[PDB]
């Protein structure tokens, strides 16, 4: 029967194709580990895909994967059982360290670059042509954190020049010095920017850039990753 | 209440982007077109340029011809009445010529002839558009995958119209162009082939469809879950992978105990969909043709 | 064993329920309160599902069947086997995808991300109620409900369906449908364009999201964007699940005639129901 040889050999197909797409999401976190950064012993059935190469635009390299995989930053964390399984217990200031929610990876420490070779993103006011099209220009307006507490003032938005978006909101602190925050994590309001993730305290914490004018992939990073970390680690001084 | 980034809260807005260059024949693209604060709100505010070619001239031309076809039938069925043209306006339909003519082109401009030069009009539509996701591509230096994925939905439209019809010998087994009269016809295919639930290529489809939606409402949220660490710039997540990325991951090997990565869960996309339509076509191509009774084909298997 | 990157994010913290007390994992599995409530809820579930094979006289897959009870017993209880059953199956099944749901909400609290998952899945649970709860409630009777059996609730569906004519007239199954084919339409270009980005033409250095806007502003004169694309992928599959419960809900409550003859109403508006010719003329 016909039918019966298609349907047969589909499910032959699928069997092969699932296994290919398994193989093919083992490219990055492979091979598991223990707790203690050796191999585990149990890797699973699948085994890891050859090696494919991505060649990345405007000279900075490629990138092959699976290949050696290694944190490449020191990790504040001790083990709370003798057995594995269990949480591992921040040693020092989470927010601090970057670990738990707060935690940010060592990406590349250069910026984002678009289609042309120029940054991603940038300051508006650096960003010929950019402006505010719809919605509460946030420019201007006091930053309050979950504290109630004001702890800056915005003074400019960073934007994704090729998507034409805002990602970040350049706060200004007591001390004259700035911080970027992410989009995503405040909410802009007739009479203020208000951040549930961080209490007023917490804002100086928050990881600076290099260059006023730019913005590292690992800086991003930090900065994502410390302001989502108050989530979790501020609970005590939001209200 | 926290911000779900499923709006923006605020649209910014530059100078039009006119793309990238690439291999692209820029005498084919149009100026910018306007642009749409409604639209921004959720997605891209701008509107065009577009590219349009000889295939894609083509591709339009015939693609309304296509449409002014069935639009002119219908006015005919409707009497050349506007009222009557609203008020009935999903039953009209362009039926193929009867199952007498076989394979045939003489029939009749009323009685099928016009459904086959209706149909003519939409395959040169439809292939040419296909060349047109092909030669972006290859424009810009990119991948296939849209043109390919794109065979995938053509594979069910020429099952259903051509491939079928011609294997079971008249063009009467195809579909007509009609709201209701489609629908019609799809209900009677599958009563005429012993119930479709019993082809296993349906079912295997229908998994695939609500797979879809499953996947895509799983890697939607995800990146929106983790749009606060950059996760939607994929591309980049992928060539350096990030805390999102990360994340995103383990959410799903802690929730269900093994997890994709940022460029792979887009080939668990891309075949979800696909094979929506690829195993739809085959079990479409085997009714009638192979299988005359779906039920009696699963009671002998 | 873990992931390479993975020991960082295994802190402490983010439970609902039980403070530390279940906040731990099991191989890849985190665990938490409604971890062990999802265990729970599941294996009574398949336990009683399996007891409801004995009683049918079978361990074959394709034929385990649980049944709802008869339209007799209208909302009430009724006896282990004939019914009673599947009501306790599905107080486990809601029990366990609830679980599941709010096990998600605490595996987020760890990991310091947005709650869009579980809040999407919520809409498949709701989807799931709609049929085995809302409305049998909303008719009067469990049997309403579909039979668990891999066979038997597509005969469900068919008999369901049949019984108000061509299901296909029901319009909010046909605004479910478009949901359902758009999703799967944008989820094909989506893998498709992220894809071709990633992979392009051989030799060639990976191309970037403006390459990504550019070719679809190409091809149709427009680009969504990254962020939009995912918003959409998101509303086009919630909508679908939106739309799925609602023309259910809504047939055999508001409506219980034939779907077809619905369209009635736009037919005889005044203005042009008297018009002579067309198909209705
Ligand atoms: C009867 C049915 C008729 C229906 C006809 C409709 C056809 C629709 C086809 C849709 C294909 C969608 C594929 C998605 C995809 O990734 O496409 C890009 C992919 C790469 O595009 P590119 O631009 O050339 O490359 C960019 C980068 O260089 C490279 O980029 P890359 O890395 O992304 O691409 C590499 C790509 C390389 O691509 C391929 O190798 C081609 C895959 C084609 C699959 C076609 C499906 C056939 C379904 C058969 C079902 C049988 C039932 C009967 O890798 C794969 O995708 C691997 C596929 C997994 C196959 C698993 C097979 C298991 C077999 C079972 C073994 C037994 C073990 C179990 C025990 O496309 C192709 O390679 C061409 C496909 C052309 C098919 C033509 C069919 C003729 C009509
Ligand atoms: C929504 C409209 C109807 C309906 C209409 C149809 C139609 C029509 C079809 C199915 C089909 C299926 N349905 Mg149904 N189905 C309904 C409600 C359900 C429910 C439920 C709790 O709500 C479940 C678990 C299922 C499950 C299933 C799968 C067995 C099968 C493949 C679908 C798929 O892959 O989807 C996408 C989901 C995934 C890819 C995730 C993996 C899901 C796995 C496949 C489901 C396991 C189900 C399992 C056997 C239940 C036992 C587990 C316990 C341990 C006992 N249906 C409602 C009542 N269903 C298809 C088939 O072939 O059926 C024979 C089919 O054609
Ligand atoms: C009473 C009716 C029968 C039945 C009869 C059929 C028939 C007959 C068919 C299906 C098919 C399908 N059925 Mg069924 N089906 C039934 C009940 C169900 C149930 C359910 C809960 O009961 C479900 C979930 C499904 C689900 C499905 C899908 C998996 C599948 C369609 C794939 C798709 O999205 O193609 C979407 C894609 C296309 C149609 C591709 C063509 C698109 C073209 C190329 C593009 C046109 C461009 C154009 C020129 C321009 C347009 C204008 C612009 C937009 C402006 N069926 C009952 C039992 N079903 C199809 C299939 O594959 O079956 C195996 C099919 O043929
Ligand atoms: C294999 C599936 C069956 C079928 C079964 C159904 C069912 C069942 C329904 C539709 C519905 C629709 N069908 Mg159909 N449909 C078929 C083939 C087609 C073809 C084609 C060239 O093959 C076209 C252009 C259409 C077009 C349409 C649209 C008018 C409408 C919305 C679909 C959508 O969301 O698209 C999204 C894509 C873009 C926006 C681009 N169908 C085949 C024969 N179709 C729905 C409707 O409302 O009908 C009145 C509906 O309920
Ligand atoms: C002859 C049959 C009638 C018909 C009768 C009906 C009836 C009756 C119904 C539909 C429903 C639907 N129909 Mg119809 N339908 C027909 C023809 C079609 C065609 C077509 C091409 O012709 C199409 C595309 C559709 C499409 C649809 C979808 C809109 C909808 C199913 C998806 C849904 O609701 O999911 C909702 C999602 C769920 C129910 C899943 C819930 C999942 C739970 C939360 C989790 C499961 C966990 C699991 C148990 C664990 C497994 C173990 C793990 C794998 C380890 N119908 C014909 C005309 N249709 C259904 C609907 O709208 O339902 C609300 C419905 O009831
Ligand atoms: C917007 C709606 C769409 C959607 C979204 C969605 N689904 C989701 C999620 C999201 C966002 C998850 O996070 C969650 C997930 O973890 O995915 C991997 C999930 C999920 N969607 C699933 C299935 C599923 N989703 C479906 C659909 C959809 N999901 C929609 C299209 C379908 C169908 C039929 O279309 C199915 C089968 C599960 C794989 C997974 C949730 C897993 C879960 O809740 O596990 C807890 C329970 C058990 C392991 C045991 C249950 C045992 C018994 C208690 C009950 C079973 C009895 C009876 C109900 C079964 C009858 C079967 C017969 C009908 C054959
Ligand atoms: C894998 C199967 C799914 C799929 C994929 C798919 N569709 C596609 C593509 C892909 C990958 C394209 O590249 C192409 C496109 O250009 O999208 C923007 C297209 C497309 N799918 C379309 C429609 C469409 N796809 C559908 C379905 C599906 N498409 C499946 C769910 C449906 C239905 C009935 O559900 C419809 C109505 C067109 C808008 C577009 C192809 C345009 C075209 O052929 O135009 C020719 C003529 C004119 C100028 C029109 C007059
Ligand atoms: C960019 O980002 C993203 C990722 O990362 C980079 C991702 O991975 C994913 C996730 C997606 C994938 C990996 C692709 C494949 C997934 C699908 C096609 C969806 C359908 C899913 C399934 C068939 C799997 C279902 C399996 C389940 C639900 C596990 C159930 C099994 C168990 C053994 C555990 C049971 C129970 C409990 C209660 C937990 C507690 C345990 C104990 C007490 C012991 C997405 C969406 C994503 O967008
Ligand atoms: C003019 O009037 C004004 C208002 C402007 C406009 C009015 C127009 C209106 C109201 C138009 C409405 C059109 C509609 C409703 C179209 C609906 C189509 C539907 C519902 C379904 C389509 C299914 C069609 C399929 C599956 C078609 C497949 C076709 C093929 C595979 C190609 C077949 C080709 C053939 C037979 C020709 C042979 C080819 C060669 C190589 C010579
Ligand atoms: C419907 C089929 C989709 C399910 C595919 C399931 C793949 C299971 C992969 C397990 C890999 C586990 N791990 C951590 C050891 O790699
Ligand atoms: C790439 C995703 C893998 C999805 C595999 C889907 C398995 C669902 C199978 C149910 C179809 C059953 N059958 C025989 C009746 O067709
Ligand atoms: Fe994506
Ligand atoms: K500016």
């Amino acid at each position: 029967d016909l039918a019966s040889l298609a349907i047969y050999s589909f499910w032959i197909f699928l069997a092969g194709l699932i296994y290919y797409l398994q193989t093919e999401n083992m490219r990055e976190g492979y091979p598991l580990e223990n707790e203690d950064g050796t191999p585990a012993a149990n890797q699973g059935p699948f085994p890891l895909p050859k090696p494919k190469t991505f060649i990345l635009p405007h000279g900075r390299g490629t990138l092959t994967v699976p290949g050696p995989e290694s944190e490449d930053r020191p990790i504040a964390l001790a083990r709370t059982a003798v057995s594995e399984g269990f949480p591992h217990a921040p040693t020092g200031d989470p927010m601090k360290d970057g670990v738990g929610p707060a935690s940010w990876v060592a990406r590349r420490d250069l910026p984002e670059l678009d289609g042309h070779g120029h940054n991603k993103i940038k300051p508006m006011k650096a960003a010929a042509g950019f402006h505010v099209s719809a919605g509460k220009n946030p420019i201007g307006l006091p930053v309050r954190g979950c504290d109630l507490e004001i702890a800056g003032k915005v003074v400019d938005i960073w934007v994704d020049i090729p998507e034409q978006m805002a990602r970040f909101l350049e706060v200004e602190l007591k001390d004259g010095s700035t911080r970027l925050l992410p989009m995503q994590m405040v909410k802009v309001q007739s009479n203020r920017v208000h951040v549930n993730a961080l209490s007023s305290d917490l804002f100086a914490g928050i990881p600076t850039i290099k260059s006023p004018t730019e913005v590292t992939l690992l800086e991003e990073d930090k900065i994502c990753g410390y302001v989502a970390g108050g989530l979790m680690y501020a609970a005590p001084k939001r209200k | 209440a926290e911000y779900q980034n499923i709006f923006s809260q605020v649209q910014v807005r530059g100078p039009a982007d006119l793309g990238m260059t690439e291999d692209v024949n820029l005498a084919n693209r149009s100026g910018v077109g306007p642009f749409s604060t409604l639209l921004g709100w959720f997605g891209n505010a701008q509107l065009g340029p577009i590219y349009l070619g000889s295939l894609g001239v083509l591709s339009l031309f015939s693609g309304l011809m296509w449409f002014f076809t069935i639009g002119i039938w219908f006015w005919y069925q409707a009497g050349w009445n506007p009222a009557v043209f609203l008020r009935d306006l999903f039953f009209f339909s362009l039926e193929p010529p009867a199952p007498e003519y076989g394979l045939s082109f003489a029939a009749p401009l009323k009685e099928g002839g016009l459904w086959l030069i209706a149909s003519f009009f939409m395959f040169v539509a439809v292939w040419s558009w296909w060349g047109r996701t092909y030669l972006r591509a290859q424009a810009l230096g990119m991948g296939k995958h849209t043109a390919w994925a794109f065979l995938s939905a053509i594979w069910l439209w020429m099952v259903l119209g051509f491939i079928r019809p011609i294997l079971m010998g008249s063009w009467s087994e195809a579909v007509p162009y009609g709201i209701f009269s489609h629908l019609d016809w799809t209900n009677n295919f599958s009563l005429v082939h012993g119930n479709l639930f019993y082809n296993p290529f349906h079912g295997l489809s229908i998994a695939f469809l609500y797979g879809s939606a499953l996947l895509f409402a799983m890697h939607g949220a995800t990146i929106l879950a983790v749009s606060r660490f950059g996760g939607e710039r994929e591309l980049e997540q992928i060539a350096d992978r990030g805390t999102a990325a990360e994340r995103a991951a383990l959410f799903w090997r802690w929730t269900m105990g093994f997890n994709a990565t940022m460029e792979g869960i887009h080939r668990w996309a891309i075949w979800m969909a696909v094979l929506v339509t690829l195993t739809g076509g085959i079990g479409i191509l085997l009714s009638g043709t192979v299988v005359d009774n779906w039920y009696v084909w699963g009671q002998n298997h | 064993a873990l992931l390479s990157f993975e020991r960082k994010y295994r802190v402490p913290g983010g439970t609902l329920v039980g403070g530390n007390l279940f906040d731990f994992w099991v191989g890849p599995f985190y665990v938490g309160f409604f971890g062990v409530a999802t265990f729970f809820f599941a294996a009574l579930g398949i336990i009683l599902i399996a007891w409801s094979a004995v009683l049918q006289g079978t361990w074959n897959p394709q034929l385990i069947s649980v049944y709802p009870p008869a339209l007799e017993y209208g909302l009430g209880g009724a006896p282990l086997a004939k019914g009673g059953l599947w009501q306790i199956i599905t107080i486990c099944a809601t029990g366990a995808f609830v679980s599941w749901a709010l096990r998600e909400v605490e595996i987020c609290r760890k990991l310091g991300i947005g709650y869009h998952i579980p809040f999407a899945f919520a809409f498949a649970i709701l989807a799931y109620l709609t049929l085995v709860l809302f409305r049998p409630v909303m008719m009067g009777a469990w049997g309403y409900a579909f039979p668990y059996g891999i066979w038997t609730h597509l005969d469900w569906v068919s008999n369901t369906g049949y019984t108000y004519g061509n299901f296909h007239y029901n319009p909010a199954h046909m605004i479910a449908i478009s949901f359902f084919f758009t999703n799967a339409l944008a989820l094909a270009l989506h893998g498709a364009l992220v894809l071709s980005a990633a992979n392009p033409e051989k030799g060639k250095e990976m191309r970037t999201p403006d390459h990504e806007n550019t070719f679809f502003r190409d091809l149709v004169g427009y680009s969504i964007g990254t962020l939009g694309i995912h918003r959409l992928g998101l509303l086009l599959s919630l909508s679908a699940v939106f739309f799925s419960a609602l023309c259910m809900i809504i047939t055999g409550t508001i409506w219980f005639d034939q779907w077809v003859d619905w369209w009635q109403w736009w037919v005889k508006l005044p203005w042009w129901a008297n018009i002579p010719g067309g198909i209705n003329g």
